[PDB]
RNA sequence: CCAUGAGUG
RNA sequence: CCAUGAGUG
RNA sequence: UGUGAUGAAACACUCAUGGUCUGAAGACUCCC
RNA sequence: GGGAGUCUUGUGAUGAAACACUCAUGGUCUGAAGA
């Protein structure tokens, strides 16, 4: 029966009792070590496991990880895994020095020296394969996204304040902040509205009558250029804003159809995008209960019943969803419920790599919403 | 102003401008600075100092902390290295002979933990998960101290696996207890009961059991020797 | 399918159905997908029970990855009809949970000790 | 002794029982009626009511306004004023009526038609009044900056996060925002950039090199030049931003030494514009003691402080002035005290339309302040 | 529904739908909402739906008034008509023969007063300070009723001094007490008896003290007489 | 002066002068410019006095406007150095204010009853 | 921060 | 929402 | 209908108005 | 330790809790009945 052990000093063979058995020694090269330890979390033996298990050709083999298992049974040996064994234990306990004794370093001055660069390069590499995944672009795309969408809000009802000492009637005569500051934009002194830059809008003839009589009977305030041309800098940047947006929640859906087509098919790119910035990533999204997608964002409502022992949330972000705010409160719930159900759905096909399968969730999807509305 | 050795190895107090005391360790890497702390010279020597308000350390040692088992040239294995601001005064302390193995699973926190592990050969960062310690077997070796600082509701289980893996025998775990991390309805303090029970069943021998407030709110570190 | 780890003697799939009925009985189980993922988060399942015959697969695919983190022992059924008609309900379920066996406790001790057989455990 | 009325409806004479001694109308006309109603509010008396006065020749006449009594003297008259005099009452227990009896119209139906159109038109005229105070641009305006500060403090974090998952060496390399922004803007991919376009920035040789260094050594992710250029478009208004905030800086100011000299003069336009904002207008601001501007803008603060006995703020938005947040802690208490006993000298004299003197004010200031800081 | 007249003059309550109750008062300007409120038609009349929550005269009945001195054609001096949400609705009440006069020296808010004004000859709208009952002396009349809900430290004692100008002897005085807005510090149900007495040591002969909650989170409303 | 807005007899400036001091002694006043707003915003002052001397003026200018909308009489004295040693200050005051007046209610309720006369009232 | 009246995404 | 670690204006 | 039935407090903001600290001390110098 | 003056100061001495934001981790409803 022989013991064996992997690690960067190489890949060593011990008797239960603890002496070496065999052992042959990894090269002290960073590069290569460093692909093996990668490997070794796959069941990959490093190389040097493979010719120990050579030397001595033992009967019984015992290692460390589980994965390495059916790997070194495919090699054609009898294999198992003890994980804290008393082996691997004695093994590092002797760490400070079998790396001088299997000749992997001269001394205990250089084998931390090198086992720091390696520690610095080992994690450098896996650093780089997080930032890679492709869902992070996701996330920090529709979190920004939502940046601009408060920031156009907060501008507009400043502009709006800000513009009204000129011309406060035109304020209750546009509900729509874009129209609004397109207007401020483009003409400045209420005095220059001229019908075709307002038929150019899309508005009405009827409402164009309403706004130049608005601006000639105005009690607004007399101000100079310098004065007005302030305002239009608030109001041209809610304009370009406005565009932004539009870029970005084309960047969104594409990427939001890329990493996760499923979701993306039941509730669209942004809250998707959404759900995926609040679980943090896509995988940490998968693994989720409904009960818990379906809360996602209430934390603070969340928290004050789970706390105190009163009523809890029925909807977090998965509140956006157009059939549950239209829908009247004792249908939402339902609708939630059922929503974050075909959510994880959704979501786990996603992460666990899973085809595109959003169509029949939908159908499932509606079809339990008109059981519920059907009431 | 005035620099002393205090009842723990490397870690120093100082009479200072005004008459405030404040601890700090011996700098290992002079002029450089891992958090925004304070650097003071004293008889031609850099220490730096050491906000208990930011680590958890510095606030048991405040606190009253029976014994330290983390002194010149001690193996540590510090599960949640996080930024490094408390593994950078470990490394202070072990001094280049003692090796510090820092486990992160954030890479988003990693990425500073980087900077810090650079400058200096005490510390031997890994981006992993502490669930997994089958992920850092290849690099690291058995340890005197298991300080487990990480924000986990089975933080105490995964302090244990990674004892029984890394913690020689009569070695010492500092196990950091985040109650509202734990759970966030239940008293604080029945949190304490339940996890060092945890700790003695895995036969570890409660040393000492102290609360980390005002420093940090419904904590608690607990000093104890695994058998 | 292939998110089963590994294959279960039908000696051992049926020997675990009856370890979950004398958990309704004398201890207490946990039914349904949405609740074995809280049971596991929790740590409160001892061991996890999870169908083979789940249409999608994908359904029940985190399962695994988390119980391993938990370090929850789960185990496979061959049929899902059969594992929800187990629990007490005339329905199927894709995985559930004991959270204390009851007159199981021998029964089940001795499942997650053959399931670590054939997983290579010493 | 002859009590006289002014109304809408013309101007009447009381002897003191309250019988209509004699009266001359107004004419029916909303253009004339407007202005005296204004005129009235400085004291001028109706132009009717001088007519009235020539008729009857009186003794003592006693006017409902004290506003109105020099006037009258003025004009030769023995004057006074009782508020809520018994013949006032009178004359208005009887308006339902009197209208109709001194014919400025011929019923109830059309009286009611004329003081509401008065009505609207007379308080549509105060309404444009309000609208031309100067103070309120320097109010919108800074409210305005503020916002932006906040937009670019969100747009920049965000686009740094968001930009590291290419290049996450850059961040902690780059403490300036505006910097970073540029950047990002101007290259793209880590990978363009170049000596040329960064020795145009200014940036030293030494940290130019320590710049591309970091590009070249960059553990950040290999991304399309979809995802950058998703990014830039938030870069680009971070620039655009800082470009209009320093815009709206040079605006204020101009605002500023116009409307409020010496409160500029003081603390520069940004903070004393603020203070108007908090105060709401100039002559609130003139109104107040310096105990309030203190505390302007720490409201949280302060009423927690006065509801319950405890620690007051030392500061509000006065926290502002380079002398308060760069001195240590134990002076700020006095410096503010400071400040504010002259930030109300000096709005006080800049609302009651003082002339600049501002050159002492700094003087005595940094007087009080030089004390202070020698201790 | 169903729609059915309360004790109250020009003032109703609805049955709806579900089995639900809301106040509200008849439509002098059909198809025109001043706020967002319900328009609903009964027998073909349209009443206006009239949110207690936001107006304090809806609240005072909804908690009890007992008998209201409002009502159709009353002439009345609103001190504080604001955007004009309850003064529409009593506009609705005194209906025409009666008349309404709107101070408020708020523009911002005047700005949309004139809105509310325009469609509506009941009210007269007036830009002015009520603590200088001067400035609008010379185009109101007496009233009846006395309403004022001003936001002010003495705004009982102005509400007396607009009083001994405007109010008809024996008419009733509807003031707005609000406890947080007079003081902060001061326990709200203090200040309530503390400014009643204000009104009867000025001979006002209290009929009924009204509190708000909850449409109203620490207002009262006293309803008295002028002597 | 014209933050000066009627006119004030030596006689009646100086009953206020006694006015003050017997306030100290049995009544209540705040001495100062800061404490004489505060204290007619808070309709504290019954009596409010404003030195003629001031520089510059603006300082006490919005005394006049605040008086009234609280509704509080004001008074003028021709000193503000007189003001303050009245006070029970060695160094000069430009406004006053007598919240209880005290054993000089009978005097301070001549004064404020005077300047009513000279102002026009009935 | 509290109260009140009007509004936004 | 609570707790922890890293920062910005 | 356990591939989730029933119950059941999603989040980000703007304007207007009022409530808006303390109150006479602090630093220096010369005589036995 | 007793006596004594000088400068600053109600045009404000002394005391004394300004505010706005971003990231990372964990604590993340119920569970068999429904027409
Ligand atoms: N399972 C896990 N494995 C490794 N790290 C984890 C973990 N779960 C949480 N953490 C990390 O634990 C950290 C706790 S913050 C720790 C502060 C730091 N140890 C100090 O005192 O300086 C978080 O950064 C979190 O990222
Ligand atoms: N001094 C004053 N004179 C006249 N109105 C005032 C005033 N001070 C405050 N107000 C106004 O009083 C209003 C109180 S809200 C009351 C509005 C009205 N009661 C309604 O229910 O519709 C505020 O909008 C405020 O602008």
């Amino acid at each position: 029966k022989i013991y064996l052990i992997e690690h960067v000093i190489g890949a060593v063979a011990y008797d239960e009792n603890g002496n070496i058995v065999d052992y042959i020694t990894n090269p002290r090269d960073l590069g290569k070590i460093t692909e093996e330890l990668l490997n070794n979390e796959k069941g990959i033996p490093f190389s040097a496991t493979v010719e120990l298990l050579k030397k001595v050709n033992p009967q019984e083999v015992v290692v460390e990880n589980e994965a390495e298992v059916p790997k070194l049974q495919a090699l054609g040996y009898r294999v198992s895994y003890e994980p804290y064994s008393k082996v691997s234990r004695i093994f590092r306990e002797s760490l400070p020095k079998v790396a001088i004794d299997i000749k992997f370093a001269s001394n205990e001055e250089d084998y931390y020296n090198f086992l720091h660069e390696l520690s610095l390069e080992y994690t450098r590499r896996k650093l780089r394969s997080a930032a890679q995944k492709r869902d992070l672009l996701a996330i920090q795309a529709v979190r920004a996204m939502d940046d601009i969408d408060k920031t156009i809000n907060l501008f507009s009802e400043r502009l709006r304040e800000w513009y009204s000492i000129h011309f406060p009637e035109l304020d209750k005569l546009i509900e729509d902040h874009e129209e609004y500051a397109t207007i401020v934009s483009r003409f400045g002194d209420r005095g220059f509205l001229t019908i075709d830059s307002l038929k150019e809008l899309g508005f009405n003839e009827q409402r164009i009558n309403r706004i130049l009589d608005a601006a000639k009977k105005s009690i607004g305030a007399d101000i100079s250029e310098d004065d007005l041309s302030a305002m239009r800098m608030i109001a041209n940047t809610i304009l370009d804003l406005y565009n932004i947006r539009r870029n970005l929640n084309n960047y969104l859906e594409g990427v939001m159809k890329e990493v996760a087509p499923n979701v993306t098919a039941l509730v669209g790119p942004a809250l998707g995008a959404r759900l995926l910035s609040i679980a943090g990533s896509l995988d940490e999204l998968a693994k989720m209960p409904a009960s818990t997608i379906q809360v996602l964002g209430a934390e603070k409502a969340l928290f004050r019943a789970l706390r105190s022992g009163g009523r809890p949330p029925k909807h977090g972000i998965i509140f956006q969803y157009p059939a549950i705010h239209t829908s009247p409160r004792w249908q939402r719930g339902k609708i939630a419920r059922a929503l974050a159900a075909k959510l994880a759905i959704a979501a786990r096909v996603d992460a666990f790599s899973g085809r595109f399968i959003g169509d029949q969730l939908n159908e499932q999807l509606k079809k339990r919403i008109d059981e519920i509305k059907e009431k | 102003i005035t620099v002393k050795q205090t009842n723990m190895e490397n870690i120093y107090e100082c009479e200072f401008n005004d008459g405030s005391f404040r601890l700090c360790t011996r700098n290992l890497v002079p002029n450089f600075n891992v958090y925004g702390e304070r650097l003071i010279k004293y008889e031609g020597v850099e220490y730096r100092e050491w906000n208990a308000f930011r680590s958890k350390l510095a606030g048991a040692i405040l606190k009253g902390l029976k014994t330290n088992p983390i002194r010149k040239g001690t193996k540590v294995l510090y599960l949640g290295a996080a930024s490094g601001t408390t593994i950078s005064h470990v490394s202070d302390i072990i001094e280049l002979n003692g090796k510090a193995y820092g486990v992160e699973f954030s890479p988003r926190v990693v990425r500073e933990l980087l900077l810090v592990a650079q400058r200096r050969p005490n510390i031997f960062p890994l981006l992993a998960d502490a669930r997994f310690p089958q992920s850092y077997k290849s690099v690291v070796e058995n340890v005197d101290v298991l300080y487990v600082d990480i924000a986990q509701p089975d933080q105490t289980d995964i302090a244990i696996y990674n004892a029984k893996f890394f913690l020689k025998v009569n070695g010492d775990m500092l196990l950091v207890i985040k109650a509202r991390s734990i759970d966030v309805t239940k008293d604080p303090k029945e949190i304490y009961k339940t996890e060092v029970e945890k700790l003695e069943n895995s036969n570890f021998e409660t040393i000492q059991i102290i609360n980390l407030d005002p420093y940090d709110k419904d904590h608690a570190i607990v000093l104890s020797k695994y058998k | 399918a292939s998110y089963v780890k590994f294959e279960v003697p039908q000696d051992l799939a049926d020997k675990v159905l009856e370890a979950v009925r004398k958990a309704k009985e004398s201890g207490k189980i946990k039914k349904g997908t949405n609740e074995t993922t809280k049971a596991v988060e929790r740590g409160q399942a001892k061991l996890v029970i999870i169908a083979e015959d789940v249409q999608p697969e994908e359904i029940v695919a985190h399962l695994p990855l988390l119980c391993d983190e938990k370090k929850i022992p789960y185990v496979y059924v061959s049929s899902k009809k059969a594992l929800g008609e187990a629990c007490g309900l005339q329905v199927a379920t894709a995985s559930a949970a004991i959270l204390e066996p009851g007159e199981a406790k021998d029964l089940v001790d001795e499942i997650i000790k053959r399931v670590n057989e054939i997983k290579g455990k010493t």
